[PDB]
């Protein structure tokens, strides 16, 4: 006969609670564990594995394997633009469907750096230099190499080691940023420009290709788990 | 230097002059079964020299308009030596693999392969109401190959061979989470993986469960000028490692 | 679980290149942004607490709902237990290959009155019974059957108005982990069914009214919520891109990789 | 979500006619879009579908030569072009958006195509 | 009587929980098992390579 | 091609109305019933042997197993005077049944 008094919140069903519950099968014994390789303890071990990002979207390459190759050829002028895309890893349709951008669509906030590994998939005699620039927002998109050399950049030279890592920094006013498209927390643009040409010898194909990867640094964080907008359902699967 | 290796297993040796470092599993080297994890009560048969050696599978030609290939892994070695004669007589089985894909070209060719080793890969049928048969899923040490178009729904039981969805429904670019290694003809020349035994049961039957799949997908296709050699083949050599079997029965 | 902080840096001119790597070796570079530029000494108090496998998965999500009518013989619902009939839970459980978890199972039972024709209808509170038949047990075939005794099968009894019922289920499996994928046949001659449907044998779930048909038919509805606890996950997997097709298998119609933009230089 | 077709059209025997099915309210490049013909004295008949993300069409075995389905991802419409019009092809043509497995959930209202002289 | 007095999660205070039932599958959720080993998914390489040294010697 | 055999049914208001359509071989419960209004709007009613679609009133009910299936309206109203098809989804191509128009008795 201990007197209690039931507070508000009684007899509700909250879908994210932590209570105890009466077991349905008493004195059940489980099957003992086994050392299965590759145990994941945290979702920031899946986001730190690089994945190829489909830069070359031109409305008839998304239904092919040609969406991953950024084409690079030998020019006649200098200072052209290889590619360019804004850096919103949950709303931009370039970084939307990679391995990083899909774990980031379950969460709402994110913070930390983003690595961007490039790889030169060309011949063995072709050389060249590329300028991988990143410009924080406030101005427009950079239009010339004279305007994109002012931001964060790194001058890549191809050779024996054939891959270079541009690590974008974390320059932002808030501690976190929204995954969805919000112009209050815009994150900037990533471009890439010809420093010098692509010079080839005789009897080598002049059109080379470039792959690009994307992962997160060792200080990535996420917050405020939500449900993803990419999957859909009308009827039950039967 | 750090460019030359020499792998020795059984009575075979695979040497190489330029190749990248080896990619071992999810972190663990293949080893035998313990005593606090086993479930069978009869003593296993570990030959360890009669199976653990490099078997050479068939060679496929890399064309310019080529799509990809796949080998289902404990099915391709079903007629290879005393490994295919221990799979038929024993009920259970437990193996780890050591895959080594090798494709060589000169300094005037270009291209890029993706050598991945996907565990528990289910393939989707063409007509959405059925399931693919055995002969369209895997061939006896012969490569089944992808396509660059879509297999229509007019076919009854055939595997969907759209390469940009990799047959399973995932994006092809997201396959780099599985243990993988690139073959870039600019620098690299061969790519080697070491795969432990990844399964939920300590031992498994080997004729109705293909627990690995070796996929090769060309991301940047082959290209050369006029004059170079146009026939570039790809050869895969696969060796078991730390094998043991239980339950001896008749031939099946 | 506090994340790492960036240490200070200085302008260098040396033969050590942290930017250049070789991506051919299947090994992601471990560079820090203090190695490609100049940085300050900030200390991160950010935590990675809300991205572990426990907090990512321990959330209730509906899996099936079935309706049954009072004023009918063989008015009772049944469900073969599997978690592959919704899309928002099937995508979370197919990020990892092998899982091992203990459930916490909750039902939300509602009711609705049917258009009867008798005048001055008044029905009292209703009682529902939810029986769980393991694979092989006896099954009922009508509403008033002998199999509804629950002599050994677990079951709950719930009057309306109270809090929703909730049990807890331990790890009921044969092997050492729930396998979400299975590439192999059932027969040893390699025919018959193929896929994940050969591993799923988890029972059935029967529901019925306890009260009898007084004066007006009452149609009910019961929604079923799963909630995994003490989760361990092995061998991660790339997420599903195409739309789901069936319950038994992994079929799909092919879809392009991403949506399209107008150029390669556009933003 | 609704599918809005074109108006009722008219064509001579031997000419060509082009219908439309403007999908609105959802993402056009994900779901396939089918075409179903109902002659006014019989039941419904299937023609063939089109995947709008990859432009892979697959017709029935009786309408393989006449129809030519096409689509564009920009304005989010799906076209259907008939050729070699006879007096058999005077019917009502619906477009349907095939959801999960085989269930035609959202239908159009249908254009009446008639041939005359 | 048991009463494992643990700590609470806050930014930058104790709390008591008691187990009542005999089945180990009927406790609370874990929610506080923070462990990270990302060296098996990003560096699955036998012979290790230093960050400052070149990769292909 | 699976031949789907189902003509012109009559029943009064507020009665039990039953339609049946029969396939050629066993289609394994993959039957869907549609409803065409007299103006020309078509909608999905029952997407399995028994499972009702969301947005359909609870008058309609289905049954059947093997080859022969059925649709049962346990109380006929004025809004349910339409034409009902049945469609299989088991074998390419998807073939529809013939119509079944309803009408009042006297
Ligand atoms: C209160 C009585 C009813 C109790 C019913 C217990 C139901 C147990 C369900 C087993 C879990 C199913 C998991 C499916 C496999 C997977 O995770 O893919």
């Amino acid at each position: 006969g201990l007197p209690v008094m039931t507070t508000p919140g009684s007899t509700q069903f909250l879908t994210s609670d932590d209570f105890q519950s009466p077991s349905a099968m008493p004195q059940f014994d489980v099957t003992p564990e086994m050392q299965i390789p590759g145990r994941v303890n945290n979702l920031m071990e899946i986001a730190e594995v690089d994945s190829v990002v489909p830069v070359n979207n031109t409305e008839d390459n998304v239904s092919s394997l040609k969406a991953y190759q950024i084409p690079v050829q030998s020019n006649s002028d200098n200072g052209k633009q290889v590619f360019g895309f804004p850096l919103q890893p949950g709303a931009n349709n370039v970084l939307n469907r990679t391995l990083l951008g899909e774990i980031l669509n379950y969460y709402t906030h994110w913070s930390g750096s983003i690595k961007l590994t490039f790889m030169f998939c060309g011949s063995a005699m072709a050389t060249g230099k590329f300028l991988l620039a990143y410009s924080p927002p406030g101005a427009g998109v950079p239009k010339n190499r004279k305007d994109a050399m002012l931001g964060t950049h790194v001058i890549w030279d191809v050779g024996l080691q054939s891959s270079c890592v541009l690590c974008v920094p974390w320059i932002s006013q808030t501690h976190y940023r929204y995954v969805v498209e919000d112009e209050y927390t815009a994150a900037g643009y990533v471009t890439c420009w010809y420093q010098t040409n692509i010079v080839v010898p005789a009897d080598v194909q002049s059109s080379c290709d470039i792959l690009c990867f994307v992962s997160a640094c060792n200080d990535f964080s996420v917050r405020m788990l939500k449900d993803t907008p990419f999957i859909r359902q009308d009827t039950f699967y039967q | 230097s750090d460019r030359v290796r020499s792998i020795t297993l059984g009575n075979s040796t695979i040497t190489t002059q330029e190749c990248a470092n080896v990619v071992v599993g999810y972190g663990v080297w293949p080893e035998y079964l313990k005593d606090n994890e086993a479930t069978a009560e009869d003593q296993p048969t570990q030959p360890d020299v009669a199976t653990c050696r490099f078997y050479t599978l068939e060679s496929v030609q890399w064309m310019k308009n080529s799509a990809g290939w796949w080998w289902k892994l404990p099915d391709a070695l079903s007629q290879m030596g005393l490994f295919g004669q221990n799979m038929q007589y024993h009920y259970l089985g437990r193996t780890g693999y050591t895959i080594h894909v090798q494709c060589n070209a000169s300094k005037f060719h270009q291209g890029c392969l993706l050598v991945v080793c996907v565990p528990e890969a289910e393939m989707g049928c063409s007509n959405l109401n059925n399931t693919p048969e055995f002969s369209e899923l895997s061939g006896g040490d012969s490569a089944r190959m992808f396509t660059d178009t879509q297999v229509g729904e007019s076919n009854a039981k055939k595997v969907q061979t759209a390469v940009w969805n990799a047959g399973m429904g995932v994006g092809v670019g997201n396959l780099t989470i599985f243990p993988h290694q690139w073959i870039n003809l600019r620098t690299n020349n061969s790519a080697t993986l070491v795969m432990p035994y990844i399964n939920s049961v300590p031992m498994d039957n080997m004729f109705r469960h293909n627990n690995l799949t070796l996929m090769i997908i060309p991301f940047v296709p082959l290209n050369y000028s006029e004059g170079s050699s146009p026939y570039v083949p790809i050869t895969v050599t696969i060796a078991p490692m730390c094998a043991e079997y239980n339950g001896l029965r008749l031939a099946s | 679980a506090r994340v790492a902080d960036t240490i200070s840096s200085r302008p260098t001119n040396s033969e050590s290149i942290p930017a250049l790597t070789a991506a051919e070796t299947g090994h992601t570079s471990q560079v820090v942004p203090s190695d490609t530029m100049q940085t300050r000494h900030v200390k991160n108090y950010h935590s990675r607490s809300e991205s572990s496998i426990e907090n990512f998965l321990c959330r209730s999500a509906c899996v099936y709902y079935a309706t049954y009518t009072n004023n009918s013989k063989k008015g009772f619902a049944e469900w073969v237990i599997n978690t592959r009939q919704v899309a928002q839970l099937r995508r979370k459980l197919e990020l990892f290959t092998y899982l091992r978890f203990d459930l916490e199972l909750t039902f939300v039972i509602t009711s609705a009155q049917q258009p009867s024709t008798a005048s001055s209808v008044d029905a009292p509170v209703q009682t529902h019974q939810i029986m769980y038949v393991p694979p092989g047990g006896p099954v009922p075939t009508k509403v008033k059957d002998y199999a509804w005794q629950t002599s050994t099968n677990p079951s709950v009894f719930w009057t309306e108005g109270n809090a929703p019922p909730r049990m807890s289920i331990p790890f009921i499996s044969i092997g050492n982990a729930y396998s979400c994928f299975y590439d192999g046949w059932t027969q040893f001659s390699r025919n018959g069914v193929y896929g994940i449907n050969t591993l799923n044998n988890m029972g059935t779930l029967y529901m019925r009214h306890v009260n009898e048909a007084g004066q007006g038919p009452i149609k009910s509805t019961v929604r079923i919520y799963f909630k995994p606890k003490h989760v361990k996950a092995w061998v991660p997997r790339p997420p599903r891109l195409c739309q789901y097709e069936k319950q038994k298998n992994v079929n799909f119609s092919p879809i392009g990789v991403t949506t399209s933009r107008t150029d390669i230089i556009t933003t | 979500v609704q599918l809005q077709q074109s108006a009722a059209e008219l064509a001579r025997p031997g000419a060509s006619v082009k219908m439309s099915c403007k999908a609105s309210g959802y993402t056009f490049t994900t779901y396939t879009m089918h075409w179903v013909k109902q002659r006014p004295g019989q039941g419904l008949e299937w023609i063939g579908y089109i995947n709008p993300s990859s432009r892979y069409t697959e017709y029935n075995q009786k309408f393989k030569d006449k129809t030519t389905l096409t689509a564009d991802k920009s304005s989010s419409t799906a076209y259907m072009q008939l050729s070699s019009l006879t007096f058999e092809d005077s019917a009502v043509y619906y477009c349907a958006r095939r959801s999960e497995a085989d269930r035609f959930v959202y239908w159009g209202q249908g254009t009446l195509v008639t041939v005359s002289a | 009587m048991g009463a494992q007095v643990s700590t609470q999660k806050t930014g930058a205070i104790h709390y008591t929980n008691i187990n009542y039932y005999k089945d180990a599958a009927s406790n609370s959720a874990n929610r506080q098992d923070f462990t990270q080993d990302p060296g098996k998914f990003t560096e699955p390489v036998k012979d290790i390579m230093v960050k400052t040294m070149p990769a292909l010697n | 091609d699976i031949q789907m055999t189902q003509s012109s049914l009559s029943a009064s208001l507020g009665d039990r109305v039953t339609i049946s359509c029969r396939a050629s071989q066993d289609i394994s419960n993959y039957l869907n019933w549609y409803q065409q209004k007299p103006d020309g709007s078509v909608k999905l009613l029952i997407y399995y042997t028994s499972t009702l679609h969301s947005g359909v009133p609870s008058r309609f009910s289905g049954s059947g197993s093997g080859t022969d299936y059925s649709l049962t309206i346990n109380s006929l109203e004025q809004e349910d005077i339409a034409t009902y098809f049945c469609q299989q989804g088991n074998t390419f191509p998807f073939t529809f049944g013939g119509g079944t128009k309803l009408e009042i008795r006297r």
